[PDB]
């Protein structure tokens, strides 16, 4: 759930940086929050597959 | 065991059955021809 | 059976009265008449007093506790909550009610 | 037939002492019942007295066990091949060769 | 005729050939290492990355 909130906060960070070009910051904010989304995709994956297994 | 009906020889053949169990002989008797004789190990 | 005789971690218990002592106390197999003779002097007593008992014993000592007794009985509790028990093995011997 | 439970409770056996079969045995010997459906084991020295029918359930002594299950190896079950001590000995020289 | 009491009981049962080993397969050298594990193992590999 919580890689579902940093995708979503990806995207408003993409939107916001193409009403705000002066700022060069918004866009690495929004690579950040998607690769931070994935690694807390991976624990998803992994807790659900441990969890699952006992 | 099967003995003719009305035989004098009916009762006392289910006895020696049935002792034989309790005492252990028809289960030794069984391991001898199925696994002292063997063949696989 | 072979097995548990050779072990010794795992402890195993027949009732005192019945028919399940009898058959160990008089049989002639050594794989059985080993346990015999361990069951029989060995402390504490596993010899239980009601089939109960040796339910509860073989649920509360933590896989450490056999119990031996009937095929039927076996069945019923092991399909019985909490479901703590199974059956292992086969019949040391064949008996059937009438 | 009319149900009825045996008042003592005991599957059936000899005293041994005043030879009286008390149980369900002595239920029929003694002209108190025509039939005892029950799980009454086929032995000889009931033979001697009754005559049972053809086996209806097939039995024997069997092995009961607690059930096991998974041993949910822990999270960091990684670290077993190795004792604690050897691990924390190993930053230790890494620390110090350093 | 009057049987006696069994001296043996029996029933049906299966009867099939001794599992003889078996035969390998193509992939069969990542069986160590579950399904999952590989899978997890790119996963990590695209993240470290
Ligand atoms: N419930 S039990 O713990 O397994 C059990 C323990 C001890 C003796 C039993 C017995 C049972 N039973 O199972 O039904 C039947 C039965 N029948 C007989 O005729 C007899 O003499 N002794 C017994």
């Amino acid at each position: 759930i919580l890689s579902v909130i940093l995708l979503f906060m990806g995207g408003l960070c993409i939107a916001a940086s193409e009403f705000y070009k002066t700022r060069h910051n918004i866009i690495l904010s929004a690579g950040i929050f998607f690769v931070s989304a994935g690694l807390s995709n991976i624990i998803g994956i992994i807790v659900y597959i441990s969890a699952n297994a006992g | 065991v099967a003995t003719p009906k009305g035989s004098s020889l009916r009762t006392p053949v289910n006895l020696a059955v049935l002792k034989l169990s309790e005492a252990g002989v028809l289960d030794k008797l069984k391991n001898k021809w199925w696994y002292d004789k063997g063949e696989c190990g | 059976a072979e097995d548990l005789a050779k072990q010794t971690e795992i402890a195993y218990g027949t009732l005192d009265s019945g028919s399940t002592k009898e058959f160990f106390r008089r049989s002639k197999i050594a794989v059985y008449e080993k346990m015999w003779t361990y069951m029989r002097s060995a402390e504490p007593s596993v010899f239980t007093r009601t089939t109960a008992e040796g339910v509860a014993r073989v649920r509360k000592s933590k896989g450490k506790f056999a119990f031996l007794l009937e095929s039927t009985m076996n069945e019923y509790i092991e399909q019985r909550k909490p479901c703590d028990t199974m059956k292992v093995g086969g019949n040391l011997d064949s008996k059937g009610y009438g | 037939y009319k149900i009825a439970i045996v008042p003592d409770g005991k599957y059936g056996a000899r005293d041994a002492d005043t030879k009286i079969w008390n149980g369900m045995v002595g239920e029929l010997v003694y002209g108190k019942a025509e039939i005892a459906i029950a799980p009454l084991t086929i032995t000889l020295v009931r033979e001697e007295v009754i005559d049972f029918s053809k086996p209806f359930m097939s039995l024997g002594i069997s092995i009961m066990i607690k059930k096991p299950q998974k041993s949910k190896p822990g999270v960091f079950s990684f670290l077993d091949p190795l004792a604690y001590e050897i691990w924390m000995c190993i930053v230790f020289a890494y620390i110090g060769v350093s």
